[PDB]
RNA sequence: GCAGUCAAGCGUUCAUAGCGACAUUGCUUUUUGAUUCUUCGAUGUCGGCUCUUCCUAUCAUACCGAAGCAGAAUUCGGUAAGCGUUGGAUUGUUCACCCACUAAUAGGGAACGUGAGCUGGGUUUAGACCGUCGUGAGACAGGUUAGUUUUACCCUACUGAU
RNA sequence: GUGAACAGCCUCUAGUUGAUAGAAUAAUGUAGAUAAGGGAAGUCGGCAAAAUAGAUCCGUAACUUCGGGAUAAGGAUUGGC
């Protein structure tokens, strides 16, 4: 009875009208399998860690991998202060 | 079915976040931990370098869905800031204050329905259903009080620890109307919402996870593009041994 | 005997004697040697200290468990006025 | 574990200096002889001034 | 019985004579030191404006505090801010060589990018940064009107 | 540091010499842990071995089951109440000490923990994370 | 403990073993006094000799005697490979002679630290220390067959394959050069050597694979003859109870 | 150590006079890891707090050698004293043994380091009770209680200052 | 006057202002204090110091020669108008 709890799987008893679905991403099912010998495969930045330098000294940018509408503004600085009364207090839409 | 490691440690879960749509990582010390998610998700969601009031432990601070993601009071204004230029708007993004800070170990969910804690307020059970559109049931798995750290849930089905009873596992799986099975992981570790993160299409565990515990995991989550989960009875060999 | 419970020393004999330097201004022993390919450049700076103040800083430390984290630390500031020649020595090598 | 002094260690430090951290400070020695050039040329500027 | 605060035995027998290590009493301080690998933060200059403004504060101040440095003026000078502490004392003369050998480690190689410099008073407890921030904090006084 | 504990601990005040009897946090059943040694100490004449925020100590009970009482068995500080230093601006100290006792693999004996757990030692054990209901 | 054997230290030759441990109470005990000391200095310089030195043969052979895996209540198999390769007979007589050993040091230095405290003189404490380093001496000489038997039974014991009787095995048994190496090396990753003559192997080798999420372990043997029944080599008897204790295909 | 088996050497010219090394063989309370909680009596006074130095006969770290060493973990040996070597329990005790951490808890000297540096716990006067001995005064370094700790301003050394 | 009081503290009548002084504030002292976290781990030994304390009300054990033990222990409260 003990093994029986880690074989005897439940049973919903299907509780509802609402249907209850698993999502995926299309682009999941879009993507290949990655493949560890290949010429030809996507860098995955471990590698991009390796060509400069090993594993403590590389300095990983956290920016350029994210969503803006302009790139140009991609790396500036948010202020975060001024005289009293930080910035991130006083910011919103209209 | 992807055994990984951080830096040493078999738990994942402590130190990964993982839904349908986004995953989230730690950025102690080298890009190995992070290159094993772009193995597997590839450019089809982000996955984010974050950390939660300056710590490393992500996966037990925070909490959500596909829908939306719950950081807890202490996460600090830059950090917050920090996940919203990551993620796209289709996730919402939300700092909830409470007694507690910990929301992995007190919500377990799915993108359909969450458990809570049992001494969780109602002014944060009225937010959890509203940002991450789901229901909230209060219940304890198998008397134990924390239902994040004991359950792992995704759409295709549950894992619960191996101290719940068969009676709670038959009342249990009405609420969260997925199939569980009582299990361990990394070698019989209790925590097993702590050692694993799983998805709707993906299961991230530990290199101390046996053979034997892959073909639980495997089977419940239903990984392979044509298991009906009925394999477990194909499976129940390595079960009664094990 | 034989001390029966060994200890460090106190005190560091490289430090000897502790008595009372000859001026307000210290001398400086050695110098950095000579790269004598590099343009002229001054060896050193003399100014006044004043005071402390606290910093923060987002440390940009790749391997420390304070990656991209804050930190706050302590910091001197020394007043240093610009400073005017007047003199020109040289030095000749003797076996002495 | 092995000492500041030993042979080991004072070789491996003696390949670093050939290699990224001199050419740090001789990228260093360059910026500040051009600020040093025009220290003469803001000063020499100033003593055109009294020629008027 | 004669002291609390000194070494209970000097010597031995034999050498009958008192050796040149065991922690006599005398001068402390006033002693010349050299205390290398310190790390230059900030060259601000005296005829730049906001030198304790950084690229964050965006607020126009002078590094110097309320009501000055204590037992001393004010910075209205070129300054180098260097971390740690520098054996000497405030108004005291200080002399700053350069490193004396090639420094091997990661520490000193990385760019530094200060987010916020305190310039409270150091004259008490320093609770604003600027005197447009404490009379805007006050409010105002009967001396104002 | 030692074994099972990720990652390096920084410096921090030292809060609980030998002899500090301090409050059982976790449901194990026990009420209170009496420090007699602690893991990873130095080794200085007429010095006490000091503890602070997430040790890995030897500790007895004083008062508890009669079961986990007479035996000694390691325990993890998670409150410490001496003023310590975070390393941005501010300085925080806890109400009380507190432990939670342990294998020297560094897993947790019970199942939950009452009371805020330090984020020094949540950083530093992840099975105590696990277990950590409400952190700082 | 169970399922392997590599946690025996050294066991060392009878005069290297005396040499081992009497020079180290030269090294670490101090060596000089003189005959101008008061004599209570003289007597506790002396009954240190006895005691530290009765301490030291103690220790070797208080680590023999725990590392040896003690071949009554193990296993009835483990037992009985050790009976037919290593002669329990053999076995147990010279892991008794060390025991008996280790009593008659301690007999010595609990006799002669007693006397020690009687002497008057520098001489007469002299002569007790020469006494009781020798008779010491005395049991180790004896003791030479034992530990050379020990040192060669220490090496194939730790090159023993792990086998776990009550885990699932499966015995591979036939004649020899049947084909039972080539089925081994084909089945698992092992390195077996497949050589076409009779006796190839001359230990129960070991091979693991999977099957449906499990660990097999598969067993071969040398090969045997069944030519009386009765007698038989020390190679083919390892099979008989290789044969009769796992319970498995 | 004794009782033996030898004989590499010696005995003025020499085997067998007389010794006689390395060896070798035997018991002194149990050839089958069972036992075996056996701590069988030291008759002049030191121990510890503080704090320096020195020896190497090296416990730990450095580089090596050999092994009858897969890896790991160890065992043995060489150079080496530059650097470290602790927190507690019972006793006046050193010693002794246990608990626990640690890389390791190495050994010794300096009037068995160290009193105008301390402590007075112990030892070493007078008071007093018990046990034995003595007809008695009293003895016992048998047991247990209570008991005065003095001086530097001098020369020199040494840390500082003209 | 405060208070149970010839206690301690301050004052009225009466008496004295005598005890070598001046300038500076190093070490070590003698006398008197306070200290974050832990609470005897210090030591021959809790030596010393800290803690408790006046008062009304509630409440008080083993034992006992029946008188005691006893202020046993322990617990609430205190100004002003
Ligand atoms: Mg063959």
């Amino acid at each position: 009875n003990n093994v029986l709890n880690k074989i005897h799987v439940a049973q919903p008893q299907a509780r509802d009208d609402v249907k209850r679905t698993p999502f995926i991403p299309e682009s999941v099912k879009n993507l290949k399998k990655y493949d560890p010998e290949d010429p030809n495969r996507r860098k995955l930045a471990r590698d991009i860690e390796a060509e400069n330098g090993g594993a403590g000294v590389f300095n990983v940018n956290l920016k350029d991998k994210y969503l803006l509408e302009d790139d140009e503004w991609k790396n500036d600085i948010m202020p975060e202060i001024l005289d009293g009364k930080n910035v991130y207090d006083f910011l919103d839409p209209e | 079915a992807t055994r990984t490691q951080f830096e040493n440690s078999n738990e994942i879960g402590v130190f990964s976040k993982l839904t349908n749509t986004y995953c989230l990582v730690a950025v102690g010390g080298s890009e190995n931990f992070y290159s094993a998610f772009e193995a597997e998700l590839g450019d089809a969601i982000p996955i984010v370098h974050t950390t939660i009031a300056g710590t490393r432990i992500i996966g037990r601070m925070t909490a959500g869905n596909r829908r939306g993601l719950l950081v807890p009071t202490q996460t600090t204004d830059q950090e917050l800031q920090h996940l919203r230029n990551s993620l796209p708007d289709s996730v919402k993004i939300q700092r909830v204050e409470e007694r507690l800070s910990a929301l992995g170990n007190v919500i377990c969910c799915n993108d359909y329905v969450a458990l809570v804690h049992p001494d969780i307020d109602r002014e944060t059970e009225e937010l959890i259903s509203d940002v991450l559109g789901v229901e909230v049931f209060r219940q304890t798995i198998s008397g134990n009080i924390l239902v994040g750290s004991y359950c792992s849930l995704s759409n295709q089905g549950g894992l619960v620890h191996p101290q719940t009873s068969v009676q709670d596992q038959e009342e249990l799986s009405s609420l969260l109307q997925v199939p569980l099975v009582a299990g361990t992981v990394n070698r019989g570790s209790s925590v097993v919402g702590a050692g694993m993160v799983v998805n709707d299409y993906l299961a991230v565990t530990g290199l101390d996870t046996t053979a034997p515990e892959l073909s639980v995991i495997e089977s419940i989550f239903r990984l392979q593009d044509a298991q009906p989960e009925s394999i477990s009875g194909n499976l129940r060999d390595t079960l009664i041994e094990t | 005997s034989h001390r029966k419970y060994e200890a460090p020393r106190h005190g560091h004999l490289g430090f000897l004697p502790r008595k009372r330097a000859a001026s307000i201004r210290a001398r400086v022993k050695a110098f950095p040697k000579d790269d004598r390919s590099k343009p002229v450049a001054l060896t050193s700076f003399l100014g006044y200290k004043a005071g402390m103040t606290t910093i923060v800083r987002d440390l940009d430390r790749p391997g420390s468990k304070f990656h991209k984290r804050e930190v706050v630390e302590a910091v001197t500031v020394v007043d240093t006025p610009p400073v005017v020649v007047v003199g020109v020595v040289g030095y000749v090598e003797t076996p002495r | 574990a092995k000492s500041l002094r030993a042979s080991s260690h004072l070789n491996a430090k003696s390949v670093k200096r050939r290699g990224v951290f001199q050419k740090a400070v001789d990228a260093r020695e360059q910026r500040i002889s051009d600020k040093l050039k025009e220290d003469l040329l803001k000063q020499k500027l100033e003593d055109l001034k009294k020629k008027e | 019985h004669r002291g609390l605060r000194k070494v209970a035995c000097i010597g031995a027998w034999h050498p009958a004579h008192v050796m040149w290590s065991v922690a006599r009493a005398g001068q402390r301080g006033y002693h010349s030191r050299t205390s290398i690998n310190h790390k230059i933060y900030r060259v601000g200059k005296g005829d730049d404006e906001a030198n304790g403004a950084t690229s964050f504060d965006r607020t126009k101040k002078t590094i110097t505090p309320m009501g000055g440095f204590v037992h001393y003026g004010e910075i209205k000078n070129d300054f180098i801010m260097v971390k740690g502490c520098i054996p000497g004392n405030r108004k005291r003369i200080v002399t700053l060589r350069k490193s004396l050998y090639t420094n091997t480690s990661r520490k000193a190689l990385e760019e530094v990018s200060l987010k916020w410099i305190d310039t409270a008073s150091k004259f008490g407890k320093g609770r604003f940064q600027t005197p447009a921030e404490k009379h805007a904090f006050m409010g105002t006084l009967k001396k104002d009107l | 540091s030692g074994n099972g504990a990720q990652g390096t601990k920084f410096r921090i005040s030292l809060g609980l010499p030998v002899g500090a009897i301090m409050n059982c946090a976790d449901n194990s059943g026990a009420r209170n842990l009496y420090i007699i040694a602690v893991k990873g100490s130095g080794s200085r004449l007429n010095r006490l071995p000091a503890a602070s925020l997430g040790d890995m100590v030897m500790a007895t009970v004083k008062k508890g089951k009669p079961e986990l009482r007479k035996k000694v068995m390691p325990a993890i500080v998670v409150r410490q109440a001496k003023s310590w230093r975070r390393r941005d601006g501010v300085f925080l100290y806890f109400e009380d000490n507190a432990g939670v006792i342990a294998n020297p693999k560094g897993e947790m004996k019970g199942s939950a923990i009452t009371g805020p757990v330090g984020k020094e030692c949540a950083d530093l054990w992840p099975r105590v994370a696990s277990n950590s209901g409400v952190v700082v | 403990m169970q399922l392997s054997w590599k946690d025996i230290p050294t066991v060392a030759p009878a005069n290297d073993l005396l040499d081992i441990v009497l020079n180290r109470t030269q090294r670490k005990t101090p060596t000089v006094i003189r005959p101008g000391f008061k004599i209570t200095r003289i007597r506790a310089f002396y009954m240190r000799k006895v005691k530290y030195t009765g301490e030291g043969f103690v220790e070797k052979f208080e680590d023999i005697l725990k590392g040896f895996p003690n071949i009554n209540d193990v296993h009835p198999f483990h037992r009985d490979l050790m009976d037919t390769l290593y002669e329990k007979n053999h076995y147990k007589i010279s892991l008794a002679a060390i025991s008996r050993a280790k009593s008659l040091v301690e007999q010595v230095a609990r006799d002669y630290v007693r006397l020690l405290k009687f002497g008057q003189s520098l001489f007469q404490c002299k002569q007790l220390k020469r006494a009781a380093l020798g008779r010491m001496a005395t049991i180790v000489k004896k003791l030479r067959d034992p530990l050379a038997y020990l040192e060669q039974v220490r090496q194939h014991i730790g090159r023993l394959p792990s086998i776990d009787p009550n885990t699932r095995t499966l015995l591979i048994c036939g004649y020899p050069n049947v084909g039972k190496s080539s089925f081994l090396r084909c089945i698992t990753k092992s390195d077996v050597d497949v050589q076409p003559y009779a006796f190839t192997t001359k230990s129960l080798y070991v091979g693991h694979f999977d099957y449906k999420y499990l660990r097999f372990q598969a067993i071969d043997t040398p090969g045997i003859l069944d030519r009386p029944t009765e007698e038989m080599n020390n190679i083919e008897m390892q099979s008989i109870y290789a044969i009769a204790h796992l319970r498995s295909c």
